[PDB]
């Protein structure tokens, strides 16, 4: 894959519509910090401004910092996103989203961004500015497919547990992977972690045969767990940590917002295991960077962050009811 | 033995005690700390001068209350009695122990009646975490029952300092760093930042020794501590995080000393190369000859073995099997079990005691089933295997670790 | 109140062997892990109680599956045991059954006994109807039906509603009783009114020429009703202009003590009577966040200050809103909770079952397995035991008596 | 000066709770600072022993800072060189009859401990664990510490005492561990309780208990009464409550004093933290009334509180944000400006004035009920803020710039 050097996160969520401030990354691990204040909507400005994705239940621009809160009239937000590409040609491109106010309405729209391709010495170039050639644009340079960067690498915060809903959904959502019998391999890397990091004594071996569902192995029958199913989270977890290591690879590798959600002590130790395993392995490919938002010490006390990384991308909230990210170096946490 | 010769230092090395370890198996869950308390009071009786160790006292850097109460439980009233330890401190002491008023190593203080020393390093497996930048082994010296040395205070500016000792004619020089992260060790001795203080004074005549706490050989690419780093003037050196036991000393031809890995003596993970015995080893040192090595063994580690055997090594096994694959390493546990059983009543007969039919404690045992199909095949279907924690949940009350006796990984 | 339960077959649990769970005074805790099923215990509670299929068990599969068993017929058993709000001691059995077939099952719930037993024993079935038990026990606990099964029992799976979806359903909540509750009395009244209002009529005739010494004997009766439309339109009024009102009085109050002090400015819920002309009198509920002095749209606007509130707009209403019997089940609290949302939410938590001491009884049953939160409840003053439910060899899940001397 | 060759002296501490805000960058060294501060006071006061009523960790499992804190403070104040003077009378075997460490710390062959401390389990580091193991068993251990006073079964309570012997006086030390207050209250109810006493020299016994249970609790029966302790008793130390007293709760028909000791770190802000901290000392005596001199604590941040009523005062309109923030800010701005300038005089009017010396920030704690007006029923209450515009918008200023101002409403 190809990494992420910055993003743009100005205006946006609780982040001030004054300063622009951004966090960068670690490889081959990016740890984030803090209480529950920016972190989750960090992962929200990467597709943001790449594919124009707008979170849902979201149709009034809800995302830009509220003028009422501040108290003028004209508030927005924008992202440029400085980052890498696959041959090191780096971008910017940011998107003009405003916030703007008509007599008591509050309409929304945009404008044109651009399409710069950053120099190794500075002697950029911009190539056409449209914003529906943009989303055709920068996944084609990012890699990852356009419906795997939403729900599998930067997912949401509770759109996380998404493959435990129902067959239908989910299978015309597997469509978009394939772009239309090449399902084969990803069962196949579902059930070593699960055997792995999920000490449970009940089922061997989770699938997700044809209606694409949930299927547990209950000595070799299968027990769906669709509406009979932790184990939910655990194998959501998995779910996302087959599809993100077998069709795409150019952007990130894994933001698991909060994985370690309802999983106990036996369950919380074991969780990193197979992250370590993973790290490991592939850290032969040239490209990882595990990007996890938690604040459970005994989930981080066990995968050994001072062992990986030198700073944990830490957040915070200061007077003005603004987030602003700080540098903590990694043995400062308790 | 007897008491050594008034000339000779008598030294003891340990290592990666890891006390603590698997602290919730109800049967594997005193291992550790059994194996501890046997260490020491394999030293005791021993009439050992002083006992070194490289690091990895306890398993995490948050030991649990079970860790701490046995290593301080151990320490104190094994290590104390009113012989003098006749290792006369000619030196200032105050820089090595200069993070408290506690400037001086332990026997010399006027409220410590311990008769034999024990210098450890910190270990990546309880280095310093939290908000104060504390060590475990920070703990402890402040218990006094340890003494600490080869803490460090910046990574890039690093000072190792000796601590010298006398007895009769015989020069100590104790050398020691802990373990911090190899690459900013490697960093710090690419440009030199390093600094090795010697003793200006009667040159030629001073034993000089290290203790390491890094990596021996790295899979990546510069991650590990090279041998030919460690300057010219060294004599012996102990270098832990390396689990794996052996018994002999390795012989440098150009560094003026030879390496010693005295292993650990816990099992923590149950791999291939941790099936070899555990030993603590004695160092009987004296000016005018080479001091020589008296490894002794350990009766307190539970039996341990393992097979690392894929199901492609015997033949009949179809790739739909389900209950003859599971049949067939039922067999093979059944008889490693048997073997291991055997040699545990052997060890115990051998004791002193071939009478008592009590007990007979559970061998650890680890399988390793790399279920690949051969590639030769394009059969998609693997060699499927059982639910590893159910597959070995019919051998609780014959094997220590009842839940995972096996791991079915893959390898290519 | 409630008593005890009896699984023997509903979910995970087998049927040839029932397992019973003896509820306390004032929680019982049940902790467990990843399928073992402690959550099945409540699920199962609001069915023994409400008799509806808790949230997503469709295909019949609710009941111990027969393949991993083997039986052909395969049958269960829910023993509910509940002091009911009379004092009547309900052993509320009911009976689930599932006929496989060699393909297709048919799903056929059978009758249970309803006995009402007396200090004397006498089993008495008080009624055996298999399709009138779940629209007759919420009547014998003294709730709604739609209290027990959003409320007072939620489920996980569905258990984000209070910040989440409003109109298009939040209100679908408030709007299936009450409105059609108090209707019913009302719609009764216009015609009690409506009765006596032509019987002046009858009055006002007989003057127009026996009819005329019971002449006015109700000219006022007339209007004795009259008056009283509004009387019970300001039973109306009043009523959730007081037990709404005390809901919004709480839930600041209940917020106000949880985030480290508290989260988003203010939260209430948007009581604005849109009065539309198909019913009159009517409602519209929305709950919105208050940054400083005007309101602004909750919706896709807010992060797990969501769930954290979820709770406390269910733990507020059924406070006052369903307050005979003091029965709640909270259930994983601690779900995506910092480090002082959990410290706090667990003071507040002791604070809520602090005062609901002087109380007939208040019921909570916390289902967690986050030793942080474990901790933070502090059962070392509560309760001498918890609950834990796990698997075994066979995998028939059992729940044992785990001391809470055992708990760090 | 040293206690005359007749004299015990005893430190009577107790919920020193260290480990309490450990990560708080501007209070986060406060607890083991000041349990710090009161080992100093111990070896430069001559006591001979240390007692503690339980409750010293705030954590069940400690923290790598509290336990070296703990230990370093233990190892620069009781080990020393002089010769300790408690003759021993008992066996302690039955009473540190948890594992082979039957012999006191001070009593050890190997260790010359100058000053011995002793203390029960308290309810935030109780007995918890696979193996039934407290802190203080750890710093048992150490040899610095004599935890006593453990219980193993909740249905029969078996009180094993310490009896220490000096000169011509005696000393009993009765534990009691931190075990669930209804446990306790059941086992009181049925007599399943033994206190063994000496059957050597009548009267000549001093009888010290110390208790770490409720004293009046909220609760029905979870408090335990005063009088179910016996008569034969001289006094008891009372943990777990957070208030100090530094007077004794005469008790005329049970003849034992009470103390309440308090704590050392301010856990709660409420009001209960408001007071004077103390830390207490005991000169026991034969044949002579026992003498209490007790001492304050010098570095605890400032705590004074105020709880004054909202709706009370006149011009709240409840439905503004700028009428009534101003009458909350001038009373904690107010507030601030009296703390601020008694931490000023505490600190600096000891000769150490010539320039104006640094201040520690103070803990201010303000509570307002924001509840409706008592005559209406208005569908708005007051739009009061939180701690994310009314506590860190005084970020420097004060030092509980979280939880500077409480918002309730009265039921
Ligand atoms: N109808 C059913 N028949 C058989 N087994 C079932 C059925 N429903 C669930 N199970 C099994 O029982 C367990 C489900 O238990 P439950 O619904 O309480 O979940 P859980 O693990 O306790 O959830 P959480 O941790 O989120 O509370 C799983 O192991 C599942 O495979
Ligand atoms: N219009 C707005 N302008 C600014 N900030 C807002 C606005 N609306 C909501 N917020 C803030 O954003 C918060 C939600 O942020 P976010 O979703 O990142 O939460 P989080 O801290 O990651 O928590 P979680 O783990 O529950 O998702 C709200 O609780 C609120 O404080
Ligand atoms: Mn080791
Ligand atoms: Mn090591
Ligand atoms: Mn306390
Ligand atoms: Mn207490």
């Amino acid at each position: 894959m190809s990494a992420i050097y910055k993003l743009s996160i100005q205006g946006i969520r609780s982040f001030d519509s004054n300063d622009r401030e951004t966090i960068e990354f670690g490889k081959p691990l990016t740890l984030i910090v803090g209480m529950n204040s920016g972190k989750t909507t960090i992962i929200e400005c990467l597709k943001y401004a790449t594919t124009g994705d707008l979170p849902p239940n979201s149709k009034g621009g809800v995302f830009i910092h509220d003028p009422k809160i501040t108290g003028e009239k004209d508030i927005r937000a924008q992202v440029k996103l400085a980052f890498t590409s696959a041959n090191g040609l780096n971008m910017i491109v940011t998107r003009n989203i405003q916030l703007l106010m008509k007599k008591t309405t509050t309409t929304f729209k945009t404008l044109e961004g651009q399409l710069v391709a950053i120099n190794n010495s500075g002697d950029r170039s911009t190539l056409s500015t449209r914003s529906l050639e943009l989303d055709a644009q920068v996944p084609l340079y990012l890699g990852v497919p356009k419906a795997i960067l939403e729900y599998v690498i930067f997912c949401h915060q509770e759109d996380s547990l998404w493959p435990l809903s129902e067959p239908s959904n989910l299978k015309k959502k597997f469509d978009e992977i394939f772009q239309a019998l090449k399902m084969q391999d990803i069962n196949r890397i579902i059930d070593e972690l699960w055997k792995r990091t999920y000490s449970g004594t009940d089922i061997d071996t989770i699938k997700i045969r044809s209606n694409y569902r949930v299927v547990m192995y209950k000595q070799d029958v299968e027990l769906d767990m669709r509406g009979r199913c932790g184990q939910k989270v655990l194998a959501s977890i998995i779910i996302r940590l087959a599809l993100s290591e077998t069709f795409g690879a150019n952007c990130g590798v894994i933001a698991l917002d909060q994985p370690t959600t309802n999983l106990d002590e036996e369950n919380i130790e074991s969780l990193a295991k197979s992250l370590h395993n993973i790290i490991n392995m592939r850290r032969h490919q040239k490209n990882f960077q595990l990007i996890v938002i938690t604040h459970d010490e005994k989930f981080l006390g066990h995968m050994n962050a001072a062992a990986f990384t030198d700073h944990f991308f830490k957040v915070k909230r200061d007077d003005r009811q603004k987030s602003q990210i700080e540098w903590v170096d990694i043995n400062r946490v308790t | 033995m007897d008491y050594p010769d008034p000339d000779t230092i008598r030294i003891l090395i340990t290592t990666d005690n890891h006390v603590g370890y698997n602290e919730n198996d109800p049967i594997t869950g005193d291992d550790s700390w059994k194996t501890f308390h046997e260490v020491m009071m394999l030293a005791k009786n021993n009439n050992v001068d002083m006992v070194v160790q490289s690091g990895d006292l306890f398993h995490v850097n948050k030991p649990s209350k079970k860790s701490l109460y046995q290593v301080l439980k151990t320490l104190r009233l094994c290590c104390m009695g009113d012989k003098p330890c006749e290792l006369e401190l000619l030196s200032d002491p105050s820089q090595v122990f200069h993070y408290d008023e506690f400037t001086n190593v332990n026997y010399e203080d006027p409220n410590f009646n311990i008769s034999i020393p024990v210098f450890g390093i910190s270990g990546n497996h309880d280095d310093a975490s939290g908000d104060s930048l504390l060590c475990p082994m920070d703990i402890l010296h402040a218990t006094g029952l340890i003494n600490h040395f080869g803490k460090v205070i910046e990574s890039d500016k690093i000072k190792v300092v000796p601590l010298l000792f006398q007895k009769g004619s015989t020069k100590l020089a104790l050398y020691g760093l802990a373990a911090v992260r190899d690459e900013r060790l490697f960093r710090t001795f690419k440009d030199g930042g390093v600094t090795f203080e010697v003793p200006t004074m009667r040159e030629g005549e001073w034993f000089n020794l290290m203790c390491v706490h890094q990596n021996h050989t790295g899979h990546t690419n510069t991650a590990f501590l090279p041998e030919q780093f460690l300057p010219d003037f060294l004599d012996m050196v102990i270098w832990g995080h390396e689990h794996e036991c052996i018994p002999n000393l390795v012989h440098n031809p150009i560094k003026n000393f030879d390496v010693l890995q005295p292993g650990s003596s816990v099992a923590t993970s149950l791999c291939e190369a941790e099936a070899q015995p555990k030993y603590v080893f004695i160092l009987d040192i004296k000016y005018g000859e080479a001091p020589k090595m008296t490894p002794i063994p350990l009766e307190t580690i539970r039996t341990f073995k393992m097979k690392s055997i894929s199901l492609q090594d015997v033949p009949h096994l179809r790739p739909h099997d389900k209950d003859a694959t599971s049949k067939y390493l039922i067999e093979q546990v059944e008889e490693m079990i048997r073997d291991a059983n055997e040699e545990t009543k052997q060890k115990l007969a051998d004791d002193g005691e071939g009478d008592m039919v009590a007990e007979l404690p559970k061998p650890l045992i680890r399988l390793r089933v790399d279920y690949s199909a051969p590639s030769n095949t394009q059969s998609p279907i693997d060699y499927q295997v059982e639910n590893p924690r159910r597959f070995s949940n019919r051998f609780v009350g014959r094997v220590a670790n009842g839940n995972n006796v096996v791991q079915f990984y893959k390898k290519r």
